[PDB]
């Protein structure tokens, strides 16, 4: 085939590929800052759920 | 066929023949058998050919490359134009090679026919292709087996800050 075919391939696999390592640096930052702040969807670890917390009058009064 | 500006041959300067002798010389009677027994049949097959080329007259054409923003003007991750300078600089540096290549051709068959006097008729060859290698040298060398455009830059920048330094001093 023509040279110019093997060309705009190369300049599209390199765009490819060098869009891949962006995003995966990219994601090596976002993982970091979301385990160290917790501020993200990840890495959410659970916490008590205060629906279970109940709230009708006790027995004393003062709780 | 070829451009004699870009392979100068110098006009020929044959003697005439002048013999001195009654006895004839056998390299003329031996030349004209060689022509008759060789030339002739030789020049015929070529005509021949040539006749059949004409007939099936095609052409190829040269592939030219336009130009290309070089590795300075481009970005530090901009692969796609990276790539871009990268082929127009190895291009480049294939003509740059062919270049010295010419002169050397030059330089050699200047050498060879000079003669004994070669040492004095060849001297703006010679001149010709040490400007030639020092120019080739100071572009590319020492950039390594994983050569570049970004290492000839390289070399380019530190060049310009040494000269920069010197012209300071």
């Amino acid at each position: 085939d023509g040279p110019e075919k093997n060309y705009e391939k190369t300049m599209a696999i390199l765009q490819i590929e060098a869009e891949k390592a962006e995003l995966r640096l990219k994601e090596l930052e976002v993982r970091r800052l979301m385990r160290a702040r917790g501020d993200g969807p990840w890495y959410q670890y659970p916490t008590i759920d205060k629906a279970l917390i109940d709230h009708s009058p006790k027995t004393t009064p003062d709780n | 066929s070829w451009d004699k500006d870009v392979y100068p041959e110098p006009p020929r300067r044959t003697p005439a023949p002048a013999p001195q002798t009654s006895l004839p010389n056998p390299v003329t009677y031996l030349t004209k058998i060689f022509d008759l027994l060789v030339d002739r049949p030789v020049t015929l097959a070529r005509e021949f050919i040539e006749q059949q080329h004409a007939k099936n007259r095609y052409y190829y054409y040269h592939r030219e490359f336009r130009r290309v923003p070089d590795i300075t003007e481009c970005e530090e991750k901009d692969i796609l134009c990276m790539f871009e300078a990268e082929m127009q600089w190895r291009r480049d540096y294939k003509v740059d090679q062919e270049i010295v290549n010419i002169i050397q051709e030059r330089l050699k068959a200047c050498q060879q026919r000079e003669g004994e006097s070669y040492r004095q008729n060849c001297a703006k060859e010679l001149e010709q292709f040490t400007q030639v290698s020092k120019a080739f040298q100071d572009r590319y060398s020492d950039l390594g087996a994983h050569y570049s455009a970004r290492k000839c830059l390289a070399k380019q920048k530190q060049r310009m800050l040494a000269e920069r330094k010197a012209a300071k001093e």
